[PDB]
RNA sequence: ACUCAACACGGGGAACUUUACCAGAUCCGGACAGGGUGAGGAUUGACAGAUUGAGUGUUCUUUCUCGAUCCCCUGAAUGGUGG
């Protein structure tokens, strides 16, 4: 894959889960539930500054051997989501900041692309 | 035993259609016909007010349905009784017996 | 100008129950104190009040 | 609620819609054989919010209701879902 | 039984009543059903097949979905039928809607009525009658009758012949009472009361 | 008791023979099959 | 309702229900977010304590369970045994 594959294709899969019922969102939903293993890969916000977040989550995930991935920013994830609110002017009218997006859901080529990577485990 | 046809049905001209007509068919056709006379005719009688409200003279209604029961009689047909019941289908509440 | 019952709680956690066990060396151990078979697992903590402890979704009488 | 997940379901493969008007719940469904238990004050709910959007044309006969969902309501129901679909009335025959 | 009679009158009443409403300016007359053994035929009288059926098929399926949904029937013992009613003159009920239409467009009430006289008394029918009651005046509640031909109401035999209409425009002040009769042509008794006539 | 085709349940029920309509008139409320000729 | 076409009449033999009316509490049905709060929210559900006739979870404290629908402001609305 190239470069862009990996950024898009990690970028699809979160656009999917999103406007299906694929996906977790909220902090202690999220915890909870890599515990019983409902998500089989996970993405991971480095700019989320919240004390043992960015430490934790990737031990609890590699505890049930649930794929994680780690992205630049929550902002950067939450509009690759997809989630950007249109004024008229095309100037944004309410960002989420989005953090403990846990995805239980994969398309083939995204899976496929997962283990060129397998990461954590 | 011996299989026995009852038709019940609200109205007159239904009925009429399935025993007279329809019998004819099983009359020694295949099996054998014991005409009786049919069974007594209820009546639902039901008694309205025909006043929306407390200021008439206090008036009713007397208001009656006709229940008929055609009852004819064979002699023991067995697998010949599909035949006899999908006849009539000429009329809603028709609706036939086995024994 | 008085409206009676119904108000504004504003309550329950903040970032609180921010993750499960703390790991990375050895695990140490959770904020509260645990429940004893609840039916929705062990993410479920019970209450400290007159030594009593009550589980508020899987409502069991365990005490401390 | 997570009641109205339910019945955000109820609206898909299963063409018309039908709810008895009662203030006590009771199962609107039968003909989709799906089973969800929900009261029908909620299902009369959801019908009747996204009735104000004109997404849905509302029938009425007794007491009964039967909903009926437009071109319209179809669209938004697909979107929603996300899944795309070949229409829910022309689907069924 | 005594009950099934009562259930038949039950289904019939809810049927009538749901199709009356929610289908109409279709020259709808009614509605006719009898059985074919564990199936149900139910055809609907209309003078406009079309919409009936739908041209997108929609609509028959969605009344078929409908009455399914409400009594716990399935497909194959319920069907629903379409019944081309030629001549609109003589289902009163469908003249009716025709009428309704014309006064909620705001037309004059005697120049509407005037087309339900002369359709109708075209089609060869004894006489018919139009009884608009209600606002046309503030102020007043008037009742204005239009009659034509000849009509009966003695006996009870009338009530055969001469099927009915009531129905309600909604305006602007409030309601707008609206009647159909039609004493048709031809004896749903095959009997009449009047003439002795003489084979020569 | 209490009635399916309203819900006043007081303009008084009609639960003779398994049928309600008398919180619908039935003068009003007819095709049930009923006639009166006497 | 008040000569008759009032007054064992309103299918009216009503005790809680029915219920207009009274003594009190509750709901959203105020749906519809177009102008705002996602995570941790005004929240959904909750043992104890309190609230109060009502250990009732409405409410308030405690702590727990949380969908973000419930909730915030307007417009909008629907419902009614009200005239």
């Amino acid at each position: 894959a190239t470069p862009e594959n990996l950024e898009d294709a990690l970028r699809i899969v979160l656009q999917k889960s999103r406007e299906v019922n694929g996906l977790i969102r909220g902090l202690s939903e999220v915890a909870r539930a890599l515990d019983r293993r409902t998500a089989h890969l996970c993405v991971l916000a480095e700019d989320c500054e919240d004390e043992e977040y960015k430490k934790l989550i990737t031990a609890l995930a590699k505890q049930g051997e649930v794929d994680l991935i780690n992205v630049e920013e929550r902002e950067k994830l939450a509009q690759w989501a997809g989630l950007t609110k249109m004024d008229s002017t095309g100037e944004l009218k309410k960002t989420f900041k989005c953090s403990c997006v846990a995805v239980r859901d994969f398309g083939e080529r995204t899976r496929a692309l997962e283990f060129l990577l397998s990461h954590l485990r | 035993q011996r299989v026995l046809v009852k038709m019940t049905s609200r109205n007159a001209k239904a009925v009429e259609n399935v025993m007279t007509e329809l019998l004819l068919h099983a009359r020694n056709e295949k099996v054998v016909l014991r005409g009786p006379v049919r069974l007594p005719t209820r009546t639902l009688k039901v008694t309205t007010r025909k006043t929306p409200c407390g200021n008439g003279t206090n008036t009713w209604d007397t208001y009656e349905l006709k229940i008929y029961k055609r009852l004819v009689e064979l002699r023991a047909p067995t697998e010949l009784v599909k035949k006899i019941t999908s006849f009539p289908i000429d009329a809603g509440v028709d609706v036939a017996i086995t024994i | 100008p008085i409206h009676r019952h119904k108000l504004e709680k504003m309550r329950a956690l903040k970032y609180f129950k921010v993750t499960e066990n703390d790991d990375g060396s050895f695990k140490v151990e959770r904020t509260r104190d645990e429940c004893p078979n609840p039916v929705c697992g062990a993410g479920v903590f019970m209450a400290q009040h007159k030594d009593r402890k009550y589980c508020g979704k899987c409502h069991l009488t365990y005490a401390a | 609620k997570r009641s109205r997940d339910d019945v955000y379901r109820f609206f898909f493969t299963e063409g018309v819609i039908s709810c008895k008007k009662d203030p006590l719940g009771t199962w609107t469904g039968s003909l989709g054989g799906k089973t969800f238990t929900v009261p029908s004050i909620q299902v009369m709910q959801l019908m009747r919010s996204m009735k104000s959007r004109g997404l849905i044309k509302e029938q009425f006969a007794w007491r009964h209701f039967y909903w009926f969902l437009n071109d319209e309501g179809v669209e938004y129901l697909r979107k929603y879902l996300f899944l795309p679909h070949d229409a829910v009335p022309n689907t069924h025959k | 039984k005594k009950r099934m009679i009562i259930r038949d009158g039950v289904f019939y009443a809810e049927l009538f009543e749901f199709l009356k409403r929610e289908l109409a300016d279709d020259g709808f007359a009614g509605v006719e059903h009898r059985v074919t053994s564990t199936r149900t035929e139910i055809v609907i009288r209309a003078t406009k097949t079309r919409e009936v059926l739908g041209e997108k098929g929609r609509r028959i399926r969605e009344l078929t979905a409908c009455l399914q949904q409400r009594f716990h029937y399935k497909e194959g013992k319920l069907q629903l039928f379409a019944e081309r009613v030629e001549v609109r003159g003589l289902s009163a009920m469908a003249q009716a809607e025709s009428l309704r239409f014309k006064l909620l467009s705001n037309l004059q009430v005697r120049r509407a009525a005037m087309g339900i006289i002369r359709h109708v008394m075209e089609s060869g029918a004894k006489g018919c009658e139009v009884t608009v009651g209600g606002k046309i005046k503030g102020q007043r509640a008037k009742s204005m009758t239009f009659r034509d031909g000849y009509m009966i109401k003695s006996g009870t035999a009338h009530k055969n012949f001469v099927d009915v209409a009531t129905r309600h425009c909604h305006l602007r002040a409030g309601t707008l009472g609206v009647k159909v009769k039609i004493m048709l042509p031809k004896s749903m008794q095959n009997e009449e009361e009047i003439l002795p006539d003489v084979i020569t | 008791r209490h009635c399916v085709i309203c819900s006043n349940q007081k303009a008084v029920i009609r639960k003779y023979e398994l049928n309600v309509c008398r919180q619908c008139f039935r003068e009003n409320a007819a095709n049930i099959g009923f006639s009166k000729l006497r």
